[PDB]
C-alpha cells in the first residue's frame, strides 16, 4: 500500500479450543544477498577413499528460504507441557503464512565506515513451490528455522540442492534448476505476502506410553489350553530321548503362545556414558551400522525405531540410534558429552526390540542323533506378519514433518527422525532480494552486469498452524506420570533468559507421559 | 595406451624456481585427479600435491605449502607443477601420477624427471 | 596425518618360497591400501589395490588381505622377477602416505 | 501508483496446452544515459579503397531499445527440446510486453568516491514504433537482447540508424529522425508500461528433416514408360553414328524423368576445418562470394539456403554460407576455430543443392559432325519452374523474425539468416532517461543546457509469446532421431552455470530431428 503504513501486525499466542489448538508465531528476519546474485556449481573438494561416502555435486542459489519445521517454532514450553500431559495424540491440520513489513536497506561503505539507508523502491521476490517442482530440502533437520524464543531476530538460510553425482562429477541425468524461472511475487516496502496450506490426512502422533508389554498380555491367573514341548530326554544316560509336553500357564509366561510379536530391528552398537566401560579404540565410524547406496556408505541414523536401552541400564545409548541435540552455546566440532543432550526411546520398549540387542534366535540346522541343535543370533529382522511397533517420539526441538520420497513403493512412510510423513508437505517458501545494478557504463557492453548496490532486507514473518487433539479417555485409577518443573531453587529459571539475555532449552522434552493399554 | 610424460627437470641453485609439465595422451584428462609424487635418492617415494579434475581444488603436503603451485590445463591435457624457493631436501625424482577412479591408487605413472638442487 | 608402518624392512628368500609383508596404519583407512612393486630406475607399479583386489595383468601369485588398520601382502611361489622393493600406500586421505619399504633379496 | 508499491510481478515459465505453448520471460535491465542526451551524426572514419565497402552515414541517438528477437530469450533448453522432438512446425501468434518496477538512480561523484541515491521524481520515456516510421534495426542479428539465462542483468543497447550515404558524406535524400518527435509515455517509479501485439500470419517453420531425397521419389520396382537416349554410336570406328533408346528403370535411376528439380544455388567457396587441407594463401575476403549494390560489395552471408556439405564430408563448410556462433567468453577478433560454433544445413540436402558444388551442367554449343558436345558448369542458378527447396533452420541462439523490406516486389520473403519474415514485425520499443538539468545560471542564457545530473535507471521487463504448434502425424515404424543429453560424466552440466556462476550454451541446437516424407 504505502511507505508510511504498516502491512501487518504481530501475532504470537496459542488458542486452546476444545479438540483444537491454534498456535501463531511471529518473528523478525534479515535476508542478505547470497552468492552476489549468482547461481554456482558446487561439489566436494576432498580426495581419497574418505571422500567417496562424502562425495556430492549440486548448486547454491542466490535465494533464501523460510523453515518453520521444528516444534519449538510453534509451541512455547508451557504450551508443549499443556499438550503432552493432557492428550493421547495430535496432528497438524491447517497452515497460514504471512510475510509483511518489508524493509530494503542499502549499504554504502566508504573508507571503512558504513552507512545504511532505506531504499524505498527496491523489491524482494517470494514464491512458494506449490507443485513440488524444486528439490525439497526441508526434511533434513537443518538449521535456519525460526528461533524458539520470539524476541530473537534470525538470519534466513541460503537455498541449495544436490543432484546426481559420480564422485564430484555430474552425469547427463543431473538436473539444474533456475529459481528465476518460476513466477514470483515482487514486494516493495508497502506490499505483503500470504498463502494458506492444508495438511493432508496423517495419523495422530502417538503421544503416550504403553502400560503393558507385548509379552505380558495374558491373564496371569489362568492356564492356556495350548501345550509346549517341555522335555526331550528322561535324564542322564544313553538313549534317553522322549517327548514330554506341558501346559503353558502363569508359572512359565515365556513359553506361552502369543498372537503378536515385536517389530523389526537393525542392531546398533552400544556406547556407555561411563567412558571407562567403553573399549580403548576408535570405533565410532568403524563400528557403526550403515547402509550402502550406489557404492557409498551412509550411517544408519537414527534408523528404525528401537528402544534405546534395556530397563535399568540408562547409561548406554545406541551408537547412532538416537537424536542428539546440542545445549545452548555448544560448539560445532568434538564437544564433550555434557555439551549435548542425548534423547532416548525408552518408552517404546513394550513393543519394540532394544536397539543394542539381537532380535532373537533361530534354528540353524536339523538336530539329529548325530547332531545337536544349533541356534544363531538374529542381528537384523525385517517385517514379519504379526509385528507391532511404535514410531519414534517427537521433541520440542525436533522436526515436525518430512516429505515422503516419490517412489513406486514405500512401507510405513513415517519419517525416521520423527514426525509426520507427507506426500505433499508444507511447501518451500523461497525469498531473495532483487538485484539492483550500479551505474552501467555509458557505452554499450554485452556482458552481464557484475556491479550491484550492496543491499539487504528485513521484515516480519508470522506462521499459524491449527492442530487437532486426541484426548485421554483412560480408566486408570492411580495418577499418571506428568512432565513438570522442579521446585528446587536455581540461579536461572529453566526455559528463560539468563542475565545476558540468552534463551536456552535445558533439556529435550518428549511427548510420551500418559499411558494406554497395549 | 595411457602415457604420462614429465619435462622441465634439471639442476638449479637453492632458492631457485622451476616449472614441471606433464603430458597425457591416453585418456580423458578431465575425468581424473592428478598427483605429483617425488622420490628422493635412496628413499621411499613421497606425495607432493594433487589437483581436482576441473582444477577447482588442490592439496599440498605441509613441507612444500606456499612454495609450490599445482595447476591443470584441460584443453592441452597437461599438468603443471610450479616450484619456488627450492631446497637441498627438495631435490628428488618427480613423478606425475594419475589417481584411479573409486579406488584412488596410482594406476598410471609417468617416467619422471630428475630435479637437482645444488649449491654449486 | 596417518603413519604407515611396514614390516620387515628387509627380507631374503629363494625361488618358490612364500613371502609375507605386513603393513600397519595409525588410523582407520578402510580398504584404501595399495601395494606397489618397484625396480631400480622405474616408477612404482601397482600390484594390489583396495586391500584384497589384484591389478589386471599381474600374476595370480600376488595376494593381499586385511582391512581397517592391518594389512598383509602375500607372495606364493616366488620368482626371480619378484625381487624388488615393495611399498604399501594409503589412498584414504591426504597427504597420501607410503610405507618405508621392503626389499627382497636373491638366495 | 506509489513509491512503496510494486507495479508488477515476476513471470517466467512455459505453459504447454494442446497445440499452443506460451512462454514468458522476465529480466532485470539497466539503462544508462547515452551520448549525454544528444543526437550525433556518425560516419565511417576510414579512408582508402578498403573503406568503400564499409562506408556509412547515420546518427546515434540518446535512446535505448528492447530486443527479444533471439529464441533463447523465450525458451529454456528443456523447452526447446520439448518443442523440436515432438513437433513438425511452430510459429508465433501473440505478443505481450510489460515494463515495470522502474527505478531512477542519480550518481554524485565527489573526490573519486561515487554515491548512488534514488531520484524519486525522475521519469523514463518509452514508446513503441507501431507505425513502422523509424528505421528498423531489429532484423540485423545484433547483441543486446535479453540474456538466455533468467538470473542475468543486462544493459540496454543504444539505438542508432543509417541513412543514404555517398562515401562518408550524406545526400539530400538522406533522412534525419528525432525520436523526441514521437509521443511517448513518461514513467516515474510507480508507473508501468505495457502493450500487446498480434503476429501476422506466417507459415509454420518446418522443424523436420526429409526422409526421402528429391531424386529418389520413384518406385524402385517398376520401369518408367519413358525412354532416354542410351547410345549415340555403335562402337569404335568411322561413321558409327546411331540413335539408341532405353527404358529408364531401377537399374539406372539417374536418367529417369522427374517432375521436380532442386532449388536455387549461389556457389560458396569450401573451407576445411583441417587446416592442412586448405590453400596456403589469404583467400577469406578475396575468395568470397559477394553481391554489389551501388558500387559497394557485400559478402553473401549467409546467402541462399543450401546444404552445408556433401554426405560423408562434415569437415567442410561454406566460406560465408553458415551461421557461426561464439562460445561463452569468446573474444571479439581473430579467435580460433574451437572458440566458435559453426552450424550446418545438412538436413536440407534432400531438396537443396550443396553450397560448395555447382548446380549442374548445361550444353554450351551444338554438337555436329565437326564439333563435339561441350558442357559447362552452372555456378549460380536462379529460380526455375519446378524447383522445391527448404528454408534455413532456426536455432536456440538464432533470430526469430525479420522485417520484410518495403518494396515493389520480393520473392519468398523468408529471411536468409532464418526465422519468420513479416511486413509488420513486432515493433521497436524505445526507452531513454528523461534529462534532468543541473542548476542553471541565475541570469538568462539562450544556449541549450549542457549540464545535467548523472543518472541511470533499472527495472524489470517481461515478454510473453504464444506459439502455435504443428504436431507430428507420422506412420514411420522405426524410431526417430531425437535431440538428447549425453549420460557420460562431466565436470559441468550442459546448459547450466559453472563454479563461477557463468551460464553457457555448449552447442548450437537446430530444430530438425523428426522426419517427413518428401
Amino acid at each position: 500500500d504505502g511507505v508510511g503504513s504498516s502491512s501487518g501486525n504481530w501475532h504470537c499466542d496459542s488458542q486452546w479450543l476444545g479438540d483444537r489448538v491454534i498456535t501463531t508465531s511471529t518473528r523478525t528476519w534479515a535476508l542478505p544477498t547470497y552468492n552476489n546474485h549468482l547461481y554456482k556449481q558446487i561439489s566436494n573438494s576432498t580426495s581419497g577413499g574418505s571422500s567417496n561416502d562424502n562425495a556430492y555435486f549440486g548448486y547454491s542459489t542466490p535465494w533464501g528460504y523460510f523453515d518453520f519445521n521444528r516444534f519449538h517454532c510453534h509451541f512455547s514450553p508451557r504450551d508443549w507441557q499443556r499438550l503432552i500431559n493432557n492428550n493421547w495424540g495430535f496432528r497438524p491440520k491447517r497452515l497460514n503464512f504471512k510475510l509483511f513489513n518489508i524493509q530494503v536497506k542499502e549499504v554504502t561503505d566508504n573508507n571503512g565506515v558504513k552507512t545504511i539507508a532505506n531504499n524505498l523502491t527496491s523489491t524482494v521476490q517470494v514464491f512458494t513451490d506449490s507443485d513440488y517442482q524444486l528439490p525439497y530440502v526441508l526434511g533434513s533437520a537443518h538449521e535456519g528455522c525460526l528461533p524458539p524464543f520470539p524476541a530473537d531476530v534470525f538470519m534466513i538460510p541460503q537455498y541449495g540442492y544436490l543432484t546426481l553425482n559420480d564422485g564430484s562429477q555430474a552425469v547427463g541425468r543431473s538436473s539444474f534448476y533456475c529459481l528465476e524461472y518460476f513466477p514470483s511475487q515482487m514486494l516493495r516496502t508497502g506490499n505483503n505476502f500470504q498463502f494458506s496450506y492444508e495438511f493432508e490426512n496423517v495419523p495422530f502422533h502417538s503421544s503416550y506410553a504403553h502400560s503393558q508389554s507385548l509379552d505380558r498380555l495374558m491373564n496371569p491367573l489362568i492356564d492356556q489350553y495350548l501345550y509346549y514341548l517341555s522335555k526331550t530326554i528322561n535324564g542322564s544316560g544313553q538313549n534317553q530321548q522322549t517327548l514330554k509336553f506341558s501346559v503353558a500357564g502363569p508359572s512359565n509366561m515365556a513359553v506361552q503362545g502369543r498372537n503378536y510379536i515385536p517389530g523389526p530391528s537393525y542392531r546398533q552398537q552400544r556406547v556407555s556414558t561411563t567412558v571407562t566401560q567403553n573399549n580403548n579404540s576408535e570405533f565410532a565410524w568403524p563400528g557403526a551400522s550403515s547402509w550402502a547406496l550406489n557404492g557409498r556408505n551412509s550411517l544408519m541414523n537414527p534408523g528404525p525405531a528401537m528402544a534405546s536401552h534395556k530397563e535399568g541400564e540408562d547409561r548406554f545409548f545406541p551408537l547412532s540410534g538416537s537424536l542428539i541435540f546440542g545445549k545452548q552455546g555448544t560448539g560445532r566440532d568434538n564437544v564433550d558429552a555434557d555439551k549435548v543432550m542425548i534423547t532416548n526411546e525408552e518408552e517404546i520398549k513394550t513393543t519394540n526390540p532394544v536397539a543394542t540387542e539381537s532380535y532373537g534366535q533361530v534354528a540353524t540346522n536339523h538336530q539329529s542323533a548325530q547332531a545337536q541343535a544349533q541356534t544363531g543370533w538374529v542381528q537384523n529382522q525385517g517385517i514379519l506378519p504379526g509385528m507391532v511397533w511404535q514410531d519414534r517420539d517427537v521433541y520440542l526441538q525436533g522436526p515436525i514433518w518430512a516429505k515422503i520420497p516419490h517412489t513406486d513403493g514405500n512401507f510405513h512412510p513415517s519419517p525416521l527422525m520423527g514426525g509426520f510423513g507427507m506426500k505433499h508437505p508444507p511447501p518451500q517458501i523461497l525469498i531473495k532480494n532483487t538485484p539492483v545494478p550500479a551505474d552501467p557504463p555509458t557505452a554499450f557492453n554485452k556482458d552481464k552486469l557484475n556491479s550491484f548496490i550492496t543491499q539487504y532486507s528485513t521484515g516480519q514473518v508470522s506462521v499459524e498452524i491449527e492442530w487437532e487433539l486426541q484426548k485421554e479417555n483412560s480408566k486408570r485409577w492411580n495418577p499418571e506420570i506428568q512432565y513438570t518443573s522442579n521446585y528446587y531453587k536455581s540461579n536461572n529459571v529453566e526455559f528463560a533468559v539468563n542475565t545476558e539475555g540468552v534463551y536456552s532449552e535445558p533439556r529435550p522434552i518428549g511427548t510420551r507421559y500418559l499411558t494406554r493399554n497395549l | 595406451e595411457v602415457q604420462l610424460v614429465e619435462s622441465g627437470g634439471g639442476l638449479v641453485q637453492p632458492g631457485g624456481s622451476l616449472r614441471l609439465s606433464c603430458a597425457a595422451s591416453g585418456f580423458i584428462f578431465s575425468n581424473y585427479w592428478m598427483s605429483w609424487v617425488r622420490q628422493a635418492p635412496g628413499k621411499g617415494p613421497e606425495w607432493v600435491a594433487n589437483i581436482k579434475q576441473d582444477g577447482s581444488a588442490n592439496h599440498y603436503v605441509d613441507s612444500v605449502k606456499g612454495r609450490f603451485t599445482i595447476s591443470r590445463d584441460n584443453a592441452k591435457n597437461s599438468l603443471y607443477l610450479q616450484m619456488n624457493s627450492l631446497r637441498a631436501e627438495d631435490t628428488a625424482v618427480y613423478y606425475c601420477a594419475r589417481e584411479a577412479y573409486q579406488d584412488w591408487n596410482y594406476d598410471y605413472w609417468g617416467q619422471g624427471t630428475l630435479v637437482t638442487v645444488s649449491s654449486a | 596425518d596417518i603413519q604407515m608402518t611396514q614390516s620387515p624392512s628387509s627380507l631374503s628368500a629363494s625361488v618358490g618360497d612364500r613371502v609375507t609383508v605386513t603393513c600397519r596404519a595409525s588410523e582407520f583407512i578402510s580398504r584404501y591400501l595399495n601395494w606397489y612393486q618397484q625396480k631400480p630406475g622405474k616408477a612404482p607399479k601397482v600390484l594390489i589395490y583396495a586391500a584384497s583386489s589384484l591389478q589386471s595383468g599381474v600374476p595370480s601369485r600376488f595376494s593381499g588381505s586385511g582391512s581397517g588398520t592391518d594389512f598383509t601382502l602375500t607372495i606364493s611361489s616366488l620368482q626371480p622377477e619378484d625381487f624388488a622393493t615393495y611399498y604399501c600406500q594409503q589412498s584414504y586421505s591426504t597427504p597420501y602416505t607410503f610405507g618405508q619399504g621392503t626389499k627382497l633379496e636373491i638366495k
